C-alpha cells in the first residue's frame, strides 16, 4: 500500500482563495491528536475496573515550518498574516494591535496518491530567525483548530519560492557606529494569541473544534550576544550600564530589522572568553519596528 | 659538541635519589625498544564571530603536563648469584615493584622473595593505593637523566615461539628530570663480566613451552602443544594531575587500579584424547557463567636435568568460552584471566624463576607455592597391622606411607567411597557392625592439594 | 510466615571465658494479642561441638559446655571455660583481616537440643548454627 | 570481607509459604531507605546550629524487576498476585476489583555466604511489556512496606522459571483482519494500590513501617504504534476517526492479549515516515481483557 | 591423534536436519577464504575504592554467545543438470534463502526457480520476517560439525576485470554444534565427475562484462567500458540474544531488515557520443532529487553463439 | 558512600541499622572532618556491587564540628 | 552505639602518660538517657602492651591500674615514664602516615574483673587497639 514520506510531500497554505506553495522548506512538524473526557465511575456497590472515556473534541495542532529566505520573498507574508502593516517591501510594527481576531488561513500537507491533510483556522503564532554565521532560517509557528483527512486539495504551481538567498555576514549598528564583535543576532515576534474555548452542551455526542481566537499582545524582540570588548579604560561607549533608548538596527545584505528606540539590557558571561548578552525590545513611545525585505540589490 | 646515540643506553632501577649502592639499585639490560619521554598538554583560544571583518587570530596557553611514559624490554635471565647463594632475576625490584607496596624483603614471604631453589614472586600483599616507589636512571652517552617517582603500570610478557624469553615493561614517572652531574658511578654499579657470563649461561627459550590445564570441576588434565601464547600483569594505575589555570602543572600523585592478570593461548585442534578438541568441545557444550581451571604455563620446558624456566601458575582461573581460528591448519585460542577466591585475598597467581628447574621442582612450586617445599607424589595405604581384611563388628585403623619422605605435608584426609559397609572418623578408626557383607573401600587424599590417590579394597565378610 | 534466623555468627574474645544463654519462649497469635510463657525446659539438653570444616573428617577444634539456668522461665546457657577458648585461639586460622587483624576464624558450631526419655520420643532439633570466629587478645 | 555482586544474587519471592525463584531475570533495581524528621529549632535565646533529627520511620522500597519469558510460564503468577482471575491459562481482567486490599507477598534477594535482604508485604502494582522486534520481556514493579537482613531464608529449588521463549514477530488483528504496517505493541497493567500510613502517637521512639494498602484502580492499557498506511482515497478502515468500540487483540505466538471491545484514539506524527499512534483501552461494558499464556504450541 | 587442514573442508547447504538426500543437501563449492565460527560475550566487575589499602580483585562472567559467523567464496557455474534438463546453479539453494522466505519450488516463479533457457533469482516474495531457513554442514577431514538455523545476511559479487565471476556469502546461525557422527555420507551428496565436467566446462570471466543503463527520464542508452564494479544483495539481518544473568545465553530467533540492492561501477572518461563524460555531465547538469535508470549488469559477455552469463 | 561489605553473618558493627549518635572522622593526610557525634542513616543500592551511601550530620548535643588543615607533616 | 571498644593510645616520649576512664552506664529507655555511673566494686584491671598479636610475643610493657573514687565510677591506667621508655625502644622505624611523629609500639587491651563479688569471675575486656609513641624534641 501507500507509505506516507515527509520528503516526497509539498505544503500549500491557502489564504483569499490563492494558494501559497512554500517551497525551499528545510523542515516541518506537526501532530495530530483528540480530547477525552476520562471518568472511572468507582461505587461502594461496584469498585468498577472499567473507564467512561468519549471522544469529544479535537485538540489543536501545533505546526512548524523552517523555511529558508527566497529572492520572491513570498515568507514576508508571514509576517503580514501575522499582523504586520506592509508598505511596499517594508513590514511594520504597528502601535497597536488591528483586530481583536488574528487572520486565520487553511494549510495543507499534500502527498502522493490523492493523500492529504487539511489544517483549518490556522493563525501564525511565533516567528523567529537567527543571524548568525550559519545560513539564515525562519521558524514559523502556528496553530491550527481543525484537521481533516481530504482526497482533492489545493496545490501552488505558481505561487512558489524562488531560489535560496546566498548567505551573508550579519552586522548590528548603532545609527551608523558599528558594534564590534558580533555573535549571534537572534530575532523574534510573536503574536501571542489564544483560543476561545465554545464547548457548550449543545455539543454533546459531537466532536468539537476550536474556531475562533483573539490577540492577547504583539511583540518584537531580539537577543544579540557580543564578546566583551572595551577599547578604553572606564569606556563610555562600550559598557554594562542599561541604555533606556538607543536607536538600534540588526542589518544583513538581505534584511534589514530597525528599531527606533530600544531599552537594552547588558549580560556579561565570564566563559572562556568573555561575552556580553544585549536583550532588545521596543521602547514605549518608540516608532514602529522595521523589517525590510531586499531580493537582490537591495 | 656531540651527538647521542640510542644503543650507548643504559638504565638503572633505584628506590633511592641519595645513598645509591648495589642494594638500592642495579643496571637493567634494555633492548633496541627502549622509549621514555613526557607529553605536555596546552590549548588555544580564538574568537569566533560572525559579521564582516571579523578578528581571526588565535593564542596558545601551557597548561599543564602529562605524565612521563617509559617502556623497555628485557630477557627471563634467571641465575644464583655468589653472594647469597640465592636464585634471583637481575630486575627483581621491577618485579618488586610490580607485586606489592611494601618495602623489599627478599627474606619474606610476599611479593618478590628468592631462596635457594628459586625465584618467586606473589601478589598476595598488593592491596595499596601506591606501590613500591622506583626511580628509573636513564644513561646515554654521556649526559644523565632520570624519571622521578615511578610506578611499574604493567609488565607484558609474549609467548612468542623460536624466540627468547622476554618481557616488556610499562609505567608512568611523576616527571622527567635532567641531571647535569653524575649520580653514581655506573661502572661500579653496572653488572660486571663475572655476572654476564653466569646469566648468559642461563636462557629461557619460548619454543621449550609445555602448558598444565585441568578442569577443577571434572578433575581432566589436557595435553595442549601451544602454538603462541601471551600473559600481562597489569595494575591499571592512573595518575592525577591538579588543574591550575595560572600554572602548568605536573602529576602530584597516583593511584592503583583494578590487578588483573589476563593471557591468551592458541594451539592446534587435535583429534587425540584430552587434545583441544575435547577442550573446546566440553567449554562449548558446558556453557557455564564461571569455570574453575587450573593454568600453570611454563617457559623453557621442563626436564629431569637442571633447566633454566620461569612459570605462571593460576589456581582459580576463568577461561573464555574457545573459538575456532581458521588457517592453513586449523586451531583455536585460549583466553583465560586468573580471578581470586575472594577479592581482597589477592592470590590470583604467582611466578617462580629458576635457572635449576628439575620436574618435582615445578611440581612441587605447582602444588604447594615454593620449589622448595616437597610435595607428595604416590601414596599406598597400610592396615593395622598387615591385615587383608576384616569381618562383622571390628575395627581397623589404617595407616598412611608416602613419598617422598621429606613432603612437608605428610598428613591425609579419610574418606569411604564404594559401598556402605563401615564407617571411618578423622583419625583412620575405621568401625563396622553387624549385616555387613558387601565389599566395601577406603581411601586418603593429601591436604597439599597434590592430587595423591590412596586407594584400598578391603573384603569385609559375615564371618566365620 | 516471617523467616527464622538459625544461622548465628559466634564472636568470642581471646583469655576471657565466652558465655551465651538463650531463652525458649512459648508463642501464639489469636484474638487475644500475643501470649507468651517461657517453656520449661526438664528433661531438655543441649550439646555443641566445633569443628574447622563443614566436610566429613574435620578435625573437631573443642566442644562447648551446657547447662540449664532456669526452668521455670525457661532460660538455658550454652557457653565454654577460658581454657577452651585458648584451646580454640591455638587451632585458629593463621589468615588475619586488614581493617582488623583482631578476628580469625575458628570454625562451625551447631547446637542440638534433646528431650530423651523412656516416654519421650527420640527427638532431636537443631536450634542454630553458624561459625566461630576469635577476637585475640594480648594479655594473658 | 564478602563482597554482594548483583550478578551473583538469586530473588525468590514467598508465597502461600512457597518459593518461587524466578530464574530468567535479565535486571532487576531496588533500594532502602529510611525517613527522618529533622527540624531546627533556631530561637531568640539559641540561634543555633544542629538539627534536632530522629529516624522514625522505613521509607517503602520500589523494587523492579525485568523478567524474560519462560515456558513454565511462572511469570503469569504477576498477573495472578495482581489480582486478575484465572481460568485454565488465561488470566481475566474483573469488572471489580475483588478486594480492598492487595494480595501481599514477601521477597528474598539472596546472595552468597548466607547474606540475603528480606522485603516484607509487598505487592506487584506495574506490568508491562512490549511486543516489538526485540525479544519481549516484562518489567514488573513492586512496592514493600518493610526491608530486614536476615541470615537464613527460602530459596526456591524446584520452582523455577525454564527456558526463555523464542522470538516471535507480533500481530494486532481486528476480529480477523490484520492491521497492516505494525511497529512496536507495547502493553500496560496496573494495580495502582496506596499505603495507608497509620503512624500514631503510640510509635513514638520507634521505627514504623507501612503494613497494610488499598487497591485504588486496576487497569489495562496498550498503546500500538503504526505506520500510516492508506489503502484507498477517502478510506473508511484505515483513518483518523477514534473508534467508539472495535474488538482488538494484540496477538503472538505465545500471548495473545485481547480486548473484546476497545476504545482507540489515533494520533499522527509528521515525521520521517508517518507514524499513526493508538490508545487502546476497553470500553465501559467491555468484557474481561483476556490475556493467553501459551507455553509451546499453544 | 591428527591435525585438521583447511583445504579438507567440504560444505554442504541442508534445508532439513534430518533425512538428507540429494534434493535437501548439496555440496558446495568454497574457496581459501572460507572462515566460520562463533564468538562469546563476557564481563569484568572490578572494586573500585579510594582508601589506602584498597581491594584490587576482578572477576570475570561469562553472560552470552554472539551468533555464529560463517562466510566464503563460490564461482557463478551456471550448468544444465541432466535429471532436469533445466538450467540449474550448483548453490540454488543458497540463492533461494537469500531471494524469499518460501519453501523452495523451482517450478515456480518467486525466488530461485529455474527453467529449460536459464535460472533465475527474483525478489518479489521476500516479505517475510525469517527467510528461508539453512542449515550449513561443515566437514573439516574426519570431524562433522554444523551451524544450527542459518540466515543468508547478504551476497556480495565483485566484478573485477581479469578474473573469474565470484560471489562471496555472508551469514549468521543460531549456534555451532560439533557432531561426533556422520550425517550423511558426503560421497553420494557430494557431486560427482560427470557434473563437475559439465560445470567445468561453463565459467563466467569478469573481463567480458558489458554494461546497459539507460536513462527512463530521457531514453538515453549510454555505452559505458567499465573498469571495476561491485554490487550486493543485503538483508541487514540481526539476530535476537535473550538477556539473562544467571545463565549463558544464545540467539533465539532473528529478523530480517532492510533490502538493498546497491552497486559501484568505475569506469574511465569517453569524449564519445553517449559515452562515460556525457552521463557525468547530464548527472551533474540535471541535479534532480530522484532519478529513473535502467541497469542491466552483464558478467560474461554478450555474443551470438552460446555463452555463459551471469 | 562505600561498598555493602558484611564480615559475619548477622554482624552488629557494619549494617543497615541507623545511628543515632557515633562519632565520626574523615581523614586525610592534610585534612580531617571531625564530627564529635553524628547522626547516619544508610541507604542501600542493589547496583552492579551492592553501595551503602550515609548521611552524616552532627547531632543535637555534639561538640563543635572540627576541620583540621594541615599543611605539611600534619 | 554498637560496639566502639577499638582505640589507639598515643603516648608521649620522655613524659608520663595516664589516661582517666569515667566509666558510665548510659541507657536510652527514657528519651534523656540515664547518667547512671556504674560502682566500682571488686573490679581490678589488668592491661599489656605486646608487639603483634602472634603467640609467644614479647611482653613490650604492661599498664599500671589504679581506682580511684569508686563511687563515681571513675578510674586511672597508667604506667611511668621508665615504661614510656621501654615502650619507645622497641618501637619501628616506620611512622604513621596521617601523623609523622607515631610510630606503632605494639597492641593492648584492658579487662575489667569481677573476683567472687558472686562467686563469679565476670572478666571481660573493656578496650582495645594499637599503642603509638609520639616522638619527643625536649630531650
Amino acid at each position: 500500500m501507500f507509505y506516507s514520506l515527509m520528503r516526497e510531500s509539498k505544503i500549500v497554505i491557502e489564504y483569499d482563495g490563492r494558494g501559497y506553495h512554500f517551497d525551499a522548506l528545510s523542515n516541518y512538524d506537526a501532530s495530530t491528536s483528540f480530547q477525552e473526557f476520562k471518568t472511572l465511575r468507582r461505587t461502594i456497590h461496584n469498585r468498577t475496573n472499567y473507564a467512561d472515556s468519549i471522544i469529544n473534541a479535537q485538540d489543536p495542532s501545533s505546526i512548524s515550518l523552517a523555511i529558508n529566505f527566497s529572492t520572491t520573498l513570498i515568507e514576508s507574508n508571514f509576517f503580514d498574516w501575522m499582523g504586520f502593516t506592509r508598505e511596499g517591501n517594508s513590514l511594520f510594527l504597528p502601535r497597536n494591535t488591528p483586530n481583536i481576531e488574528p487572520i486565520m488561513f487553511n494549510m495543507y500537507i499534500i502527498n502522493h496518491n490523492n493523500s492529504c491533510i487539511y489544517f483549518e483556522n490556522c493563525y501564525v503564532s511565533t516567528v523567529d530567525f537567527s543571524l548568525d554565521k550559519s545560513i539564515p532560517i525562519l521558524n514559523v509557528g502556528i496553530e491550527s483548530g481543525k484537521f481533516s483527512e481530504v482526497s482533492t486539495f489545493r496545490d501552488g504551481y505558481t505561487i512558489t519560492q524562488g531560489e535560496v538567498l546566498p548567505y551573508s555576514a550579519p552586522a548590528v549598528y548603532t545609527n551608523s557606529s558599528p558594534l564590534p564583535a558580533l555573535i549571534s543576532a537572534s530575532m523574534s515576534f510573536q503574536q501571542q494569541c489564544s483560543w476561545r474555548e465554545d464547548r457548550n452542551i449543545f455539543d454533546i455526542n459531537k466532536i468539537y473544534t476550536n474556531k475562533r481566537a483573539y490577540v492577547n499582545e504583539m511583540n518584537a524582540s531580539a537577543t544579540l550576544a557580543f564578546y566583551y570588548v572595551k577599547r578604553l579604560v572606564g569606556d563610555k561607549f562600550l559598557n554594562l550600564d542599561p541604555e533606556t533608548r538607543t536607536p538600534l538596527i540588526i542589518k544583513n545584505k538581505y534584511v534589514s530589522i530597525t528599531f527606533p528606540l530600544a531599552r537594552i539590557s547588558k549580560r556579561l558571561n565570564f566563559s572562556d572568553l568573555y561575552q556580553v548578552e544585549y536583550d532588545v525590545i521596543p521602547t514605549a513611545d518608540s516608532d514602529p519596528v522595521e523589517i525590510n525585505f531586499f531580493g537582490e540589490r537591495k | 659538541m656531540s651527538l647521542q646515540l640510542l644503543r650507548n643506553t643504559r638504565i638503572f632501577v633505584s628506590t633511592v635519589k641519595t645513598g645509591h649502592n648495589k642494594t638500592n639499585t642495579q643496571e637493567i639490560l634494555v633492548q633496541d625498544d627502549i622509549s621514555w619521554g613526557q607529553d605536555s598538554n596546552s590549548t588555544d583560544i580564538t574568537v569566533n564571530e560572525a559579521g564582516p571583518r571579523p578578528t581571526r587570530g588565535s593564542k596558545r596557553f601551557n597548561d599543564s603536563l602529562n605524565a612521563a611514559e617509559w617502556s623497555f624490554s628485557t630477557y627471563i635471565l634467571p641465575y644464583k648469584d655468589k653472594n647469597t647463594s640465592k636464585q634471583i632475576v637481575p630486575d627483581y625490584m621491577l618485579w618488586h615493584a610490580l607485586s606489592s607496596g611494601r618495602a623489599i624483603n627478599l627474606e619474606g614471604t610476599t611479593g618478590a622473595h628468592n631462596n635457594a631453589t628459586n625465584f618467586m614472586v606473589n601478589f598476595k600483599d598488593n592491596s595499596y593505593h601506591e606501590l613500591a616507589m622506583l626511580h628509573i636512571y636513564i644513561l646515554t652517552d654521556k649526559t644523565w637523566s632520570y624519571i622521578d617517582s615511578c610506578q611499574i603500570n604493567q609488565a607484558e610478557v609474549n609467548v612468542d615461539i623460536e624466540d627468547i624469553g622476554r618481557v616488556t615493561w610499562s609505567g608512568n614517572g611523576n616527571q622527567l628530570i635532567p641531571l647535569d652531574e653524575q649520580p653514581f658511578d655506573p661502572d661500579q654499579i653496572g653488572i660486571d663480566d663475572e655476572t654476564y657470563m653466569t646469566i648468559q649461561g642461563s636462557y629461557i627459550k619460548n619454543k621449550l613451552t609445555i602448558l598444565k590445564i585441568k578442569d577443577m570441576d571434572t578433575n581432566k588434565s589436557y595435553d595442549i602443544p601451544i602454538t603462541g601464547g601471551t600473559f600481562t600483569i597489569n595494575n591499571n594505575i592512573t595518575y592525577l594531575t591538579p588543574n591550575v589555570m595560572s600554572r602548568v602543572t605536573i602529576p602530584i600523585g597516583s593511584f592503583t587500579g583494578a590487578f588483573e592478570l589476563t593471557g591468551s593461548l592458541t594451539a592446534y585442534l587435535n583429534d587425540k584424547s584430552l587434545g583441544s578438541m575435547e577442550l573446546y568441545k566440553d567449554l562449548i557444550k558446558t556453557l557455564k557463567v564461571v569455570n574453575r581451571f587450573e593454568i600453570a604455563l611454563v617457559l623453557g620446558g621442563e626436564y629431569d636435568d637442571e633447566r633454566p624456566a620461569a612459570i605462571l601458575v593460576a589456581k582459580q582461573a576463568h577461561v573464555n568460552i574457545p573459538t575456532i581460528e581458521t588457517d592453513d591448519v586449523l586451531g583455536t585460542s585460549v583466553e583465560f584471566k586468573a580471578i581470586p577466591s575472594d577479592l581482597d585475598a589477592g592470590d590470583e597467581g604467582y611466578l617462580g624463576f629458576s635457572s635449576k628447574y628439575t620436574r618435582t621442582t615445578i611440581n612441587n612450586l605447582i602444588v604447594n607455592g615454593d620449589g622448595a617445599t616437597d610435595a607428595v607424589t604416590a601414596i599406598t595405604v597400610k592396615s593395622a597391622g598387615n591385615v587383608t581384611t576384616l569381618n562383622r563388628s571390628a575395627t581397623l585403623q589404617m595407616s598412611v606411607e608416602v613419598t617422598p619422605s621429606s613432603a612437608r605435608n605428610k598428613e591425609v584426609t579419610w574418606a569411604i567411597t564404594a559401598g556402605d559397609a563401615a564407617t571411618i572418623n578423622a583419625t583412620g578408626l575405621l568401625r563396622a557392625d553387624a549385616s555387613k557383607t558387601g565389599a566395601v573401600t577406603v581411601e586418603a587424599t593429601a591436604k597439599d592439594g597434590s592430587g595423591v590417590k590412596g586407594t584400598k579394597v578391603i573384603t569385609v565378610t559375615a564371618g566365620g | 510466615m516471617s523467616t527464622e534466623n538459625r544461622v548465628i555468627d559466634l564472636v568470642v574474645d581471646e583469655n576471657v571465658p565466652y558465655g551465651l544463654l538463650m531463652q525458649f519462649m512459648d508463642v501464639d497469635d489469636s484474638v487475644y494479642p500475643s501470649t507468651s510463657k517461657p517453656v520449661d525446659l526438664t528433661d531438655f539438653s543441649l550439646r555443641g561441638s566445633i569443628k574447622s570444616s563443614l566436610e566429613d573428617g574435620a578435625e573437631t577444634v573443642a566442644s562447648f559446655t551446657t547447662a540449664i539456668v532456669d526452668a521455670a522461665q525457661g532460660v538455658a546457657s550454652i557457653s565454654l571455660p577460658v581454657s577452651a577458648v585458648t584451646t580454640i585461639a591455638s587451632k585458629a586460622s593463621k589468615e588475619r583481616d586488614r581493617y582488623n587483624p583482631r578476628q580469625r576464624l575458628a570454625g562451625y558450631y551447631d547446637v542440638i537440643i534433646t528431650r530423651t526419655a523412656v516416654g519421650s520420643a527420640a527427638s532431636s532439633f537443631r536450634i542454630m548454627e553458624g561459625k566461630v570466629y576469635i577476637s585475640d587478645g594480648v594479655t594473658q
